[PDB]
């Protein structure tokens, strides 16, 4: 698996620092690129933690699972802790799209059972029961880091 | 509670440094994840599961403290935890087979120094 | 500091962003290009209160806090005519499923 | 020039930057000059849209803090039919 932990033996002390009004959940990939949920963050807090230089995280809501950024980006590996100092994770909400945004309103606000009986384009129905996971992304960020390797 | 002989002391030590200090054929310290326990609040179906707990950390106390009175009573305890580590775990996965590894090799460290 | 507007003259609506420390005769000048009346033809407004050229929009009351990229300050504009703001259409009745 | 015009279903003009405008891909092929009308989307809903276009400029490669896009629960799906639309 492209999206997986190396199996680094270099520690590396990090600072999540929640920049963002949602509940973070922290995704550590493991050596199989199988997620695993961390403890979460809530609004506003810093949790300085013990991970790995070569480790994967992922940022999601905690009870959206929503897609989150970190340091502007979507994975964030640990790197070097020059003079014991600890690396900066600065979790953030993306610019989400205005559909995507939407999507987060209405799925807030409605039970899967009632997506139904709302007036709208019979597509947008899908669009609402397709919910944000982990899953569904590693594929894409996946492709994109093959893509880059190869370029 | 009183101290055994200098001599078992000194042979419990240098058993269980060998066990924590060995290196697999790959160059892994084998010990490190064995060296202390899960947290209670961190994975409790550790605790449901395992009515025994046992670590590296705490085998290293009940040493100074003079709990084993013989090399079989440290044996006992090393036993214990490499067998709760291969019931807690998945058979295949890579704390399963460095349990084996481990339990080995304190057999080896303890017929060597049955040697001496 | 960059603030963000939402210039209303009765059924226009001019989306732009200025400095705090921008005058409102500036202001103007941003509307001059846009809709192709001189400043002088111009009057801005803030909560009905008309705005001398001379002053900074930060003097005027209009702060990076209050006029934010999603949730714009409303600068208002009249020509050389009555300062109207006409209202927007109504969303419908929100749904019971969403109540 | 810098600034398109986006007319509403009621009759609303909306005017906004060109790079703005541009964060839909539909506005972009439906670019009087420089003037796109919508015949579907009323002036609550595109008023809101043309927020979020100032909102996604200044935030989108940004390294500052990210505020959340206000929605109202009464304009949710309104919003949503036209950024569906507008691919933004």
């Amino acid at each position: 698996p492209v999206l997986r932990s190396v199996n680094s033996r270099e520690p590396s002390q990090v600072i999540f620092c929640n920049r963002s009004p949602r509940v973070v959940l922290p995704v550590w990939l493991n050596f199989d690129g199988e997620p695993q949920p961390y403890p979460t963050l809530p609004p506003g807090t810093g949790r300085r933690i013990h991970s790995y230089r070569g480790h994967l995280w992922l940022f999601r809501d905690a009870g959206t699972h929503d897609g989150l950024l970190v340091n502007q980006t979507e994975l964030f590996v640990p790197s070097l802790n020059v003079d014991g100092q600890p690396i900066f994770a600065n979790i953030t909400l993306p610019v989400y799209t205005l559909k995507e945004r939407c999507l987060q309103v209405v799925r807030s606000l409605v039970k899967p059972e009632n997506y139904r009986r709302l007036d709208i384009v019979r597509s947008l129905y899908e669009d609402l029961e397709d919910h944000p996971n982990v899953q569904k992304d590693l594929e894409r960020l996946t492709q994109e880091r093959i893509a880059h390797q190869r370029m | 509670l009183s101290p055994n002989p200098p001599k078992l002391t000194k042979q419990m030590n240098a058993i269980i440094d060998t066990v924590i200090n060995y290196k697999d054929s790959s160059g892994r310290q084998l010990s490190e994840v064995f060296i202390q326990l899960p947290s209670r609040k961190e994975l409790p179906e550790y605790y449901e599961l395992i009515r025994k707990p046992v670590d590296f950390k705490k085998i290293k106390e009940r040493i100074r403290n003079h709990k084993y009175r013989s090399l079989g009573d440290l044996e006992k305890d090393v036993m214990l935890l490499c067998h709760n580590a291969q019931t807690f775990n998945l058979e295949g996965s890579q704390i399963y087979e460095d349990s084996i590894v481990l339990q080995s090799v304190f057999k080896s460290a303890r017929q060597k120094i049955a040697k001496e | 500091m960059d603030v963000f507007l939402m210039i209303r003259r009765h059924k226009t609506t001019i989306f732009t962003d200025a400095k705090e420390s921008s005058t409102v005769f500036e202001l103007k000048r941003i509307v001059e290009g846009i809709l192709k009346r001189p400043p002088d033809e111009q009057r801005l407004y803030k909560d009905d209160q008309l705005l001398d050229d001379g002053k900074t929009l930060g003097e005027c009351g209009f702060t990076s806090q209050t006029a934010r990229p999603q949730a714009p300050a409303t600068v208002g504009l009249a020509f050389r005519e009555a300062l109207c703001i006409e209202p927007f259409s109504s969303p419908p009745e929100l749904p019971d499923v969403m109540k | 020039m810098m600034y398109v015009k986006l007319i509403s279903s009621d009759g609303h003009e909306f005017i906004v930057k060109r790079e703005h405008a541009l964060t839909s891909g539909t506005i972009k092929a439906m670019l009087e000059t420089n003037e796109v009308n919508f015949r579907e989307i009323p002036s609550h809903v595109l008023s809101k849209v043309c927020m979020y276009f100032t909102y996604k400029v200044r935030y989108t490669n940004s390294s500052t803090e990210i505020p959340e896009f206000p929605i109202a629960p009464e304009i949710a799906l309104e919003l949503l039919m036209a950024a569906n639309f507008l691919d933004c």
